[PDB]
């Protein structure tokens, strides 16, 4: 449902590029002519080679076509909607009827279920289905999987955030060490599980699956390809130097995790810095 | 900090 | 050149769906069991909604049939090609031979050009096409232009490491600010350039332009889907910081400069803090 | 720092 064609177009005419520069050996004029006015579809063959010919990345390409945003299917606008309700609660009744029945439609979906739960739970809104169901859901979605997915990070990031670390640690531990990179997203969304449950182990004080946290993450590093989070690098160092104050008590590493705080403050992440430091004030004391 | 990701 | 059908085939197993879940309202069984054996090509509007189906995104399906890496083009070989160089220079020559000529065939294989010109810049190889050249090829790729791409983004940020600031900005100019991200790569390019003439401006006490640098950064984070680079936002914070120390003299900036790229070493950026570390020197002189 | 770049 995307205008690749005319992205095409439009960039074979920006770069001096005739017609015939884009589909000799690789297609009819005619053929050519039809996909640039977009009444054919193109292969992801041939946008491939149709990339190489032009210089400019395939990936960019797709983008200027209208797949950078997420209104592109129903399962992103629901997502973008996340922030909505957050923000205005008196939308949640009416949207959660819509959500709830279809959150075990697709892996997509269920983020989602779990993203209404979380402001649910942050906004005191009764939410007795999920009590009821989380448990038979995630048997249901996860007893029988073998390989995991950006969404299935995604989910379990989420899922932390909504249930009992006690419940959600027999998923996290096979989904674990990553091997491979899939994207800059699937890239964001195993850093997330990691950063999330660090935090969690902390709080919690079960320094033993803590350090199991922090070294899965270094592992992340040594990944060929993996795009490491920068404010995520610093966030979890923080944890990890939190970790080494626990531990070994040792009064300088408390010290580095207040300086890596600051910096957030320092380079204008004004909100996040907040949220930080409240977060040490809560470590020493309980979670 | 737990965060929430819905790419 | 890609295995999709497979990855598709792949993740429909690993979900539990049957084919059918997959192709109706779409295509024909036959044409799809054509697709998962990989014998038909797909459309990128059939595999969009087959991306819808699974519940598995877009993009990481294509990396998961082999779209991750560099390798999948002629193009990427040669960048990859880059690093080996850049360590083992005495395989330049060879190289450097192959490539040269190519350099204006696509804006890819102009960047690897610059990138070579780096390498032997480094090394004091004596290249002699090139100070004979850059001139009438930039004149050549950039005179016409209108709108400009992440490969246009990446040329200027490797051109501004090879030919001095005065040849270059007035290239830069045109191509900020910036209103919208194509891509995770886009948003990398588009940000280089940034950090790398607000480095250079700096260095140089263009004060004037550093500014202008610092603003264009400050505007993409202002940008709607844009991904700002967590180790670019350090370093150019870093920048900034210093900037204020040589505008306003106020000893405070120094010091929070100093912080940042201490920061750097205390998450384990070893060689990057090293690399900060002489460049504030540097700063703190010529 | 002046760093180079390939996508």
């Amino acid at each position: 449902m995307f205008k690749i064609g005319s992205v095409l177009k439009q960039i074979r005419q920006e770069l001096n590029y005739h017609q015939i520069d884009l589909y000799s050996g690789i297609m009819s004029k005619s053929v050519y002519i039809k996909v640039e006015a977009d009444s054919r579809p193109i292969s992801v063959e041939e946008l491939s080679k149709f990339s190489e010919r032009l210089g400019v990345n395939f990936f960019e390409i797709l983008n200027r076509a209208g797949m950078n945003t997420k209104s592109v299917n129903e399962t992103g606008k629901e997502k973008l909607l996340i922030s909505k309700i957050f923000t205005n609660p008196d939308l949640f009744d009416k949207n959660f009827q819509r959500i709830e029945p279809k959150r075990l439609t697709s892996l997509q979906y269920f983020s989602i279920y779990l993203g209404y739960i979380s402001i649910a739970h942050h906004y005191n809104i009764e939410v007795p289905t999920f009590n009821k169901t989380i448990t038979s859901d995630l048997k249901h979605l996860y007893d029988k999987r073998t390989t995991f997915f950006g969404i299935d990070y995604e989910i379990v990031s989420n899922l932390l955030n909504v249930l009992p670390y006690e419940e959600v640690s027999s998923i996290i531990k096979p989904m674990y060490p990553i091997v491979d990179s899939f994207g800059k997203d699937y890239d964001l969304t195993i850093q997330t599980v990691l950063k999330n449950a660090l935090t969690i182990s902390i709080m919690n004080r079960n320094l033993k699956e803590a350090q199991y946290y922090i070294n899965q993450f270094e592992h992340l590093k040594t990944i060929k390809n993996i795009s490491i989070n920068g404010y995520y690098d610093l966030e979890i160092n923080y944890l990890k130097q939190i970790y080494q104050f626990l531990t070994d008590k040792n009064i300088d590493s408390y010290l580095n995790a207040v300086n890596i705080i600051n910096i957030f403050k320092i380079i204008g992440k004004e909100d996040i810095h907040r949220s930080l430091v409240e977060e040490l004030t809560k470590i020493s004391a309980k979670e | 900090l737990v965060t929430l990701v819905f790419v």
